């Protein structure tokens, strides 16, 4: 069907045996395992994990994940957990991609994974600048692209866009300052979400 | 396009390259800027029949993520391992 | 249709024009108020009605695909012209 | 007790008997498209749009209308539920006016968006369309009739709420046109609320007219204080200006309906 | 130990020095942040497609295509082969783009400055085939989720051909300038040496990973589009030093006009957006004809389509390494979250590794040849 | 009720964190007054470090304490290696700010924020 | 004898038989540590045996490594390195124990 | 015009010495090229 | 496939080893880049005479916005705000009523230049071609104030450029 | 190891807001009303926390609608009014919380259209 993206039943049933394989090692960890209709395999564990988990599926002869692609946190504010972590790892000897994922609030530290990778130095200093997420035993944990002195955490939901303090230089001081943030044009917020459903495989119990 | 004689055979012995046959400057082998109007095609879903959405929805064929174990034998790795590259014969070695 | 006020400055064709002790009118002090001179309204009242002998007609605003999405417009009522809701063309029935 | 086994999508849910299919499938947060159907007017079931097959059935059935039966199982998301909702979808595109940029409901049609949920993206329809004369009646409600998709909830709702039977239909057929008739002006203190139930942008409010799109208004859940009777409302504004008045919804007491003065 | 805040993308050094030795580098950056993954969570998908152009603004439309990729997975559709044969021809003419701008400029930092400008005539070239295709000459905003947004002009391919015919006469003049040059290899022999390991765990990709010896390409492992109809080689390194990521970078440069020939000759007929209109908005003449269509035009341009909810790591072998992004819906026509992975903030990332034990001047090449551009790594 | 804790296990050694912070700013002024060639007074400076202390003495968190400490040594180090410009450290006394009204009739005459 | 693996920082190895059963031979005795139970100990000592077999059967390192499939010989030295540090890692770590917690209800559910 | 120049030097215009009242015998500028001929000079045709 | 890039051996026979230091000793292979820029010396410049000569631009060309009319003269613009919810910029702000003669016209058409990205989304989005992005290239301005663009700045631009606009409308619009 | 914290659990001081946007806003949580504008009830599931309206005002040069309220945008979106409230609790922000409205269940006949004897017999269809 030339519109349709095709399946791949032969990864998918791949990537769910080896889902399964990580569980049955790492069961004190581990506490979901899925396989999206896309062919992603993602790791669900349990924060404390992190370091067990991640040095396994580097090091294990059937895993080799020698790569951290990318770390990042999604924050999400309805959840008593509101932070995300996730770990995207490539495996050049198996050419594949796992997605390890945990949790943490605003005051539970999470355990710094420079240790497995060095990737992860920036990464966990991005997240704390952004998120507010503090990562335990970091060689040099601070800010990293947030201006000197600012406060707050943007990329968390509730922080709004724009901020709260802008910019400008001042003559009489000859520096420039900060100020609380006004705007000429407000940014205009959309209401774009049909109230009409559209995709009932995904659709909550009531 | 316009160097004399003299001066063609100046920088072409001074680059060792036959400059001439592959100026870096444009001329007349450019397409015209004026083209005659185009006809494109149509895909594959212009048809008059046979032709309900639902069969050919993709969006609607995603489906959440298999869940293959919740808190709620031979080993194995995830793929097969990655196959040796071949060297190039093109050209193996620059 | 461009009208000036009491004070000088230009109507737009939108109605707008600042009034008396308006200081906003400042600005265009030693500069000038960008006016466009063909009101659109005025220009489209000059264009004929279309006699045709039919109860509907269809407008694309001319043009084929470089015009506007095309209409049907009935033409039952015979007190009143019909008007195309995206150019303006007023159409009439014969007889 | 007195309740019914049904099952929609194979999932059981007990229903009181003289429940219709489609209030079954609501029970498990399944929502039928719909155009005629209103929960608060007397169910006409002529637009078709909420057709769906039972298990083991050969003919769809109008959930909106038919008493959901022991044992049932409605299939909501099957191929003969989809091709019957698409192929009802195309008739009501069929003759519609290309009025979207135009038209004031644009952005916040029902027709707009049971379009692109249930029916297909393209058109068949080689002829031409038909064309309506537009009726006056009053200076409340604007009528665009050639937007009219003739499911009578104007109708409806003029009888059976406003108790006014000024609005019906005349004519036959592909002809068949929503009206007075007569020159007559639909000025009645709910007159104003035909605009929320038309589901087009056949009936759309005359001072609204082109002054926003229901995207960047603001919603703003208020009270209203033209009586006593204390009307929940929506304030519309946009860019700090109050665009409009909508009801919002209280079952003890305005329902979903306001008076003219409110709105 | 001598300190130094060198630095007014523009970069900030506090480098710590010993002599001539580089003993601490430590690179600040975020004076190029602009919260555009914020930013992007207030868009529509189609409407945060122009912020992938202005990341790793020198590769814009391969920027394009890790987005559209990201997009496509999570609608389940599909792009036409037609689409996918442009978006590979202008994936390679986007990477000479890149290579040009790496090379030359990493010249001129050292002092080889002629490079830039026979280049950067190459360069303005290029620039003309994306403001034919889309009108404009960098932010083309023309690779889509389901296509490109417009097919073509003719004459275009024919004019490519003509651009491609005499280029790697061009890339010959370049290494005639570098390539033997004992002051060039003096620069760059041994500078910034990275181990195999070292390049892994670092999280390094593309020619950071080929030059230290790892066969690795994502075009080859992982393809994406039509990839796997094209043939060519993958430079590899054996020292992991800044002269072989050099050669490294300059073979590239030939590999991509051994694939844009294939691309030109092997350019099948058809549509160039995926044949679904609650995806892609339909053609123009549809929407002012069929009712269908005009909805559809309407709903595309003002909610967006939506996308079923889902989270992909969707990755592309972008001139700079590997780029991707972390894209998650929540069901609606905006993306709840998108994490870009540029392939500078890892590579930038390892600078202090790679200066240690070199010379101010070093760090200069080893930027250089990092290829580091700070709209990607702050983002 | 029972959480990971970040440094401190408990307020008592929560606030010896918070003390030795109190103690490298306030013998840190005086550098940063010199370095940053700043025009205010090192009692000026010492005032501003009690009053950003004093706003938080109402936590009885240990790890809401933690955090303080922890984000008030990122200011500090910020601070002492001059990752800081001028702009930076005078942020902190918002002398292009105009004083806001606090009482009510105040508030009343220019708007209508409580 | 190869001249170089052709990876920076990997060097040739001259003895690679030898070096490789002594890793597995060593991965086998720390696994002798762990539960019988665990799968760690149940995979890893499958796969151990299985390459130590290999090593056991080919005496030609070209031919050795097209049966290991883990790239050069000296690769796969790295990655029995590898492996032997990680098992003195789950030693301590013990991850065969029972999940140490369960989430909050909702902690996976997505969308919200 | 001239067609044995190389593309992009095969055009060109010498503005007029005064428009619209202003002396442009020294102040050319590049918007001084009305529409008609804009679309010439910058070859988005070939016609002009 | 992959290919090595600097894997090689240099011979170290005699005549090898002597070619090596004559070229160490006499800078051979430096006199060879010298002949290199000596031939780029002798090559006609790529420079065009700007203002006099200009750069080729195609028909799709994104420049200076303008609103466009029907040939009768009405605006084509029906206040449908598509281009304003598209905007990536937000860089549009529109308000409408109906006209004096019952049209459904816009009060209210602004483009803040100095917001907008030049990306063509708008006039993509328009059911009308009411907006579009010009060919003019050359308007900068002397000031922030002048790139705030009204519906009056919007309608002379289109007037002043329709000759251009529409001919490249022409060009473009079957690929569209 | 573990340790018991007994507190509140408040995080005004760490999460940067100035002093005046959190002890002067009023979040309200509620489920938002249906659009009366159309018969769809998808945005009616989740539940929302938006902040108290503040000035708006023209901006003398264009016209455009100016603010100096960081929050006039700022919506959130919860699964429960419980999640919601805790956020708001957690932040500091006062709230107040209006109970989900639910369209009551309906008796619907179409018989009833054609009554012998009752008035819901309908005169037209
Ligand atoms: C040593 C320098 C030699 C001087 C003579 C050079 C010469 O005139 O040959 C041009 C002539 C054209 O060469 P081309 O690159 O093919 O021209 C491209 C087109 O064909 C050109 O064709 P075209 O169609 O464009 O012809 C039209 C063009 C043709 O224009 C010409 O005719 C060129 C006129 C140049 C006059 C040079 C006088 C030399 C005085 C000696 C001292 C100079 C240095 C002090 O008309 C013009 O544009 C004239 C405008 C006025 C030009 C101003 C020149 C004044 C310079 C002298 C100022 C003295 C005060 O060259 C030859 O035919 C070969 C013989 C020339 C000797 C070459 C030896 C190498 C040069 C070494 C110089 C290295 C330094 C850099
Ligand atoms: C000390 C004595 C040095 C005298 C320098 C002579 C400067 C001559 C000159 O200005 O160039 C002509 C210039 C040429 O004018 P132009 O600079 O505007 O050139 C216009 C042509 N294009 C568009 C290509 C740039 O004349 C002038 O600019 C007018 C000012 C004359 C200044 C000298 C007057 C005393
Ligand atoms: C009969 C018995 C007679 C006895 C006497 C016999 C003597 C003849 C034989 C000896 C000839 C020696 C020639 C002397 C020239 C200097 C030689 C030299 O030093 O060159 C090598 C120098 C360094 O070499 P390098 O590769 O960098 O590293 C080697 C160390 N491992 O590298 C360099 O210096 C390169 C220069 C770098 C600068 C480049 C810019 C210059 C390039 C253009 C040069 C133009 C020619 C100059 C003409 C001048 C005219 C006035
Ligand atoms: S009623 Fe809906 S579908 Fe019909 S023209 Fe109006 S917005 Fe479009
Ligand atoms: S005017 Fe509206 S409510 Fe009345 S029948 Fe037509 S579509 Fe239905
Ligand atoms: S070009 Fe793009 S950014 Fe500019 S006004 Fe049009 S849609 Fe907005
Ligand atoms: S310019 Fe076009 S898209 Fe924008 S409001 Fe006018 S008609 Fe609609
Ligand atoms: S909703 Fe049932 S037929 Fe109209
Ligand atoms: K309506
Ligand atoms: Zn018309």
């Amino acid at each position: 069907r030339p519109t349709v993206r095709p399946r791949n039943d032969v990864a998918h049933k791949q990537l769910s045996a080896f889902g399964e394989y990580v569980a049955e090692i790492l069961p004190k960890y581990v506490q979901q395992v899925q396989v999206s209709c896309f062919n992603e395999l993602e790791i669900c564990i349990h924060p404390d994990g992190v370091i067990p988990v991640l040095t396994f599926l580097r090091d294990h002869s059937n895993a080799q994940f020698k790569s951290l692609a990318d770390l990042t946190a999604v924050d999400i504010p309805t959840r008593q957990n509101r932070f995300e972590i996730v770990y995207n790892l490539l495996s050049l000897r198996f050419n594949s991609r796992i997605r390890v994922k945990t949790y943490t609030d605003e005051l539970t530290p999470i355990e710094s994974s420079v240790p497995v990778y060095k990737a992860a130095n920036w990464y966990e200093r991005e997240i704390w600048d952004m998120f507010g997420v503090f990562f335990a035993n970091h060689p040099d944990l601070r800010r990293i692209l947030t201006d000197y002195g600012f406060e707050g955490h943007p990329f968390r939901k509730d922080f709004p866009l724009s901020g709260y303090v802008e910019l400008r230089y001042d003559d009489e001081v000859k520096r420039v300052v900060a100020e609380p943030v006004e705007l000429a044009q407000e940014f205009r917020k959309f209401d774009l979400n049909s109230p009409w459903e559209a995709f009932p495989a995904y659709r909550q119990p009531p | 396009a316009s160097a004399t004689r003299f001066i063609q055979w100046l920088r072409n012995w001074a680059s060792g390259r036959d400059l001439q046959a592959k100026l870096q400057l444009r001329y007349q082998e450019i397409s015209k800027r004026t083209q005659p109007p185009p006809k494109l095609p149509v895909g594959p879903s212009h048809k008059l029949s046979n032709n309900y959405y639902c069969t050919r929805d993709g969006r609607r064929e995603a489906m959440p993520p298999s869940i293959v174990m919740s808190s709620q034998k031979k080993a194995v790795s995830p793929a097969p391992p990655i196959k040796r590259w071949e060297l190039s014969q093109d050209e193996p070695y620059l | 249709g461009v009208r000036t006020s009491p004070t000088g400055e230009k109507v737009t064709h939108t109605g707008q024009v600042y009034d008396d002790g308006d200081y906003r009118k400042v600005r265009f002090v030693g500069r000038q108020k960008e006016v466009n001179e063909n009101f659109a309204i005025d220009l489209i009242a000059e264009q004929p009605v279309s006699q045709v002998g039919s109860r509907v007609i269809s407008c694309d605003g001319g043009g084929g695909a470089l015009g506007h999405p095309r209409v049907y417009i009935n033409l039952d009522k015979e007190t009143k012209t019909g008007t195309c809701g995206y150019c303006g063309l007023q159409f009439r029935q014969q007889h | 007790s007195n309740l019914i086994e049904v099952f929609v999508d194979g999932q059981s849910v007990m229903v009181e008997p003289g429940t219709t299919v489609l209030q079954a499938c609501e029970k498990v947060g399944m929502q039928i498209p719909r155009f005629c159907y209103h929960e608060r007017l007397s169910v006409a079931g002529n637009c078709r749009m909420c057709l769906v097959e039972i298990e083991k059935a050969p003919k769809v059935v109008a959930a909106c209308a038919m008493p959901v039966m022991k044992g049932w199982n409605i299939l909501t998301n099957s191929e003969k539920t989809k091709k019957a909702r698409e192929g009802v979808m195309e008739f009501l595109l069929a003759n519609h006016p290309l009025d979207c940029p135009i038209c004031d409901q644009g952005g916040e049609c029902d027709l707009q968006d049971q379009s692109m949920m249930f029916g297909s993206d393209r058109s068949r329809f080689l002829e031409g369309k038909r064309a309506v004369e537009d009726k006056n009646i009053g200076p409340l409600v604007k009528t665009i009739m050639t937007r009219c998709i003739q499911c009578t909830r104007c109708i409806r709702f003029a009888s059976e709420i406003a108790g006014v039977d000024d609005l019906g239909t005349t004519g036959r057929g592909n002809d068949m046109q929503v009206g007075t008739y007569i020159e007559k002006m639909f000025m009645s203190e709910l007159s104003g609320n035909i605009i929320d139930i038309c589901p087009v942008g056949a009936l759309t409010s005359k001072p609204y007219a082109f002054t926003a799109r229901p995207w960047e208004t603001r919603k703003t859940e208020s009270i209203d204080v033209m009586d006593a009777v204390g009307s929940n409302i929506v304030v519309s504004t946009r860019t700090g200006e109050v665009m409009r008045i909508l009801p919002r919804m209280h079952e003890d007491i305005n329902e979903e309906w306001i008076s003219d003065k409110t709105r | 130990n001598l300190t130094l805040n060198f630095g007014p993308g523009v970069l900030r050094l506090v480098m710590e020095l010993s002599g001539e030795m580089v003993r601490k580098c430590d690179p600040h950056i975020g004076l190029l942040h602009r919260g555009t993954e914020k930013l992007i969570e207030y868009k529509t998908y189609l409407q945060a497609l122009p912020y992938f152009d202005r990341l790793d603004y020198v590769s814009m439309m391969c920027n394009e295509q890790a987005y559209s990729l990201a997009v496509e997975k999570l609608l389940n559709i599909r792009p036409p082969p037609r689409a996918q044969w442009i978006r590979v021809l202008f994936g390679e003419i986007t990477r000479l783009l890149n290579h040009i701008m790496a090379v030359t400029t990493h010249a001129l930092d050292i002092g080889a400055m002629t490079p830039f400008f026979w280049m950067f005539e190459e360069r303005e070239k290029m620039f003309e085939f994306y403001e034919r295709v889309s009108g404009a000459r960098m932010h083309a905003a023309y690779v889509r989720p389901g296509g490109v947004h417009q097919d073509l002009p003719l004459g275009l391919m024919d004019d490519i051909y003509e651009f491609s015919k005499n280029f790697s006469l061009r890339i010959d003049e370049l290494e005639e300038m570098l390539t033997n040059n004992r002051i060039w290899r003096n620069r760059t022999v041994d500078i910034g040496i990275v181990t195999a390991e070292d390049a892994l765990n670092y999280g390094f990709s593309g020619v950071m990973l080929r030059g230290s010896g790892i066969q690795w390409d994502l075009r080859k492992t992982q393809p994406y589009d039509v990839y796997d109809q094209v043939e060519f080689d993958v430079p590899i390194g054996s020292r992991g030093d800044c002269y072989d990521r050099y050669l490294c970078r300059v073979e590239e440069m030939r590999q991509s006009i051994r694939i844009i020939s294939q691309c030109l000759n092997k350019m099948p007929p058809g549509e160039i957006k995926v044949d679904d209109a609650k995806v892609s908005p339909p053609k123009r003449a549809e929407m002012k004809t069929s009712m269908e269509s005009l909805i559809h035009h309407f709903k595309l341009y003002t909610e967006g389509y939506q996308v079923p909810p889902g989270a992909t790591y969707t990755a592309i072998e972008a001139p700079k390494g590997e780029f991707g992004v972390y894209l998650v819906s929540d069901g609606s026509s905006r993306p709840y979250r998108c994490k870009i992975k540029a392939p500078g903030f890892a590579h930038l990332a390892g600078l202090d590794k790679m200066s240690k034990g070199h010379m101010l001047a070093d760090v200069v090449a080893i930027i250089g040849t990092q290829d580091i551009v700070f709209g990607e790594v702050d983002r | 009720t029972s959480v990971k804790p970040i440094f401190s296990r408990d307020m008592n050694e929560a606030k010896r964190r918070v003390r030795e912070l109190y103690r490298a700013w306030y013998r840190e002024v005086p550098n940063t007054v010199h370095l940053f060639q700043l025009d205010i007074s090192v009692k000026q400076g010492r005032d501003k470090v009690r009053e950003m202390f004093k706003k938080n003495a109402h936590i009885t968190d240990p790890r809401v304490v933690d955090l303080l400490v922890i984000k008030g040594k990122m200011e500090l180090e910020e601070t002492i290696k001059v990752w800081k410009q001028r702009t930076h450290v005078m942020r902190f006394f918002h002398e292009t700010e105009a004083p806001r009204p606090k009482d009510f009739l105040s508030k009343f005459y220019v708007g209508h924020d409580p | 004898l190869k001249k170089t693996t052709g990876l920076v920082g990997l060097a040739v190895c001259e003895t690679p038989h030898e070096r490789l059963k002594i890793l597995y031979t060593k991965i086998l005795d720390v696994l002798g540590h762990i539960p019988k139970n665990a799968a760690y100990r149940k995979y890893t000592e499958q796969i151990t045996n299985e390459k130590l077999s290999m090593v056991k059967a080919e005496p030609d390192v070209k031919k050795l490594e097209e049966r290991l499939q883990g790239g050069q010989i000296e690769e796969v030295i790295l990655q029995a390195e590898n492996e032997l540090s990680l098992a003195r890692k789950m030693i301590q770590w013990k991850p065969w124990e029972p999940l140490v917690e369960e989430p909050p209800a909702s902690q996976w559910k997505w969308p919200i | 015009e001239d067609n044995k120049q190389f593309f992009g030097r095969h055009r060109w215009v010498i503005y007029t010495t005064e428009m619209n009242g202003k002396n442009t015998f020294w102040d050319v500028d590049g918007s001084m090229v009305p529409p008609e001929w804009h679309r010439w000079l910058h070859c988005m045709t070939d016609d002009p | 496939t992959y290919k090595y890039v600097n894997l090689r051996e240099p011979s170290m026979d005699m005549k090898s080893v002597t070619d090596r230091a004559a070229q160490t000793l006499l800078w051979t292979e430096l006199i060879r880049g010298l002949g290199m820029t000596l031939s780029y010396l002798f090559r006609e410049p790529a420079t065009i005479n700007y203002p006099f000569e200009k750069g080729p631009l195609s028909p799709r060309f994104r420049g200076e916005h303008a609103l466009r009319r029907y040939p009768s003269g009405e605006e084509r613009c029906i206040a449908c705000k598509l281009c304003e919810a598209v905007c990536p910029a937000q860089a549009i702000t529109i308000e409408a009523e109906p006209r004096a003669d019952g049209s459904r016209r816009t009060t209210r058409y602004d483009i803040d230049m100095t917001k907008c990205i030049y990306c063509g989304f708008c006039q993509e989005a328009c059911p009308v071609d009411a907006i579009v992005e010009g060919p003019n290239f050359e308007f900068s301005t002397e000031t922030h104030e002048e790139l705030l663009y009204n519906k009056e700045k919007l309608l002379n631009n289109g007037d002043k450029w329709e000759a251009e606009i529409a001919a490249n409308i022409q060009a473009d619009y079957l690929y569209r | 190891q573990l340790i018991t914290v007994d507190e509140k659990l408040d995080i005004t001081t760490i999460t940067g807001v100035p002093e005046e946007h959190i002890k002067t806003r009023k979040a309200r949580i509620f489920v938002p009303a249906r659009n009366n504008m159309q018969s769809g009830v998808n945005n009616t599931k989740k539940w929302k926390m938006e902040f108290d309206t503040r000035e708006r005002w023209e901006n003398p040069l264009m016209g455009w609608a100016s603010t100096a309220d960081p929050l006039s945008n700022l919506v959130l979106t919860f699964s429960t009014k419980e999640d919601a409230v805790a956020f708001a609790e957690k932040n500091g922000w006062s709230y107040d919380v209006e109970e989900r409205k639910v369209p009551k269940p309906k008796s619907k006949s179409y018989g009833a259209n054609f009554s012998w004897n009752k008035r819901t017999r309908v005169s037209t269809k």
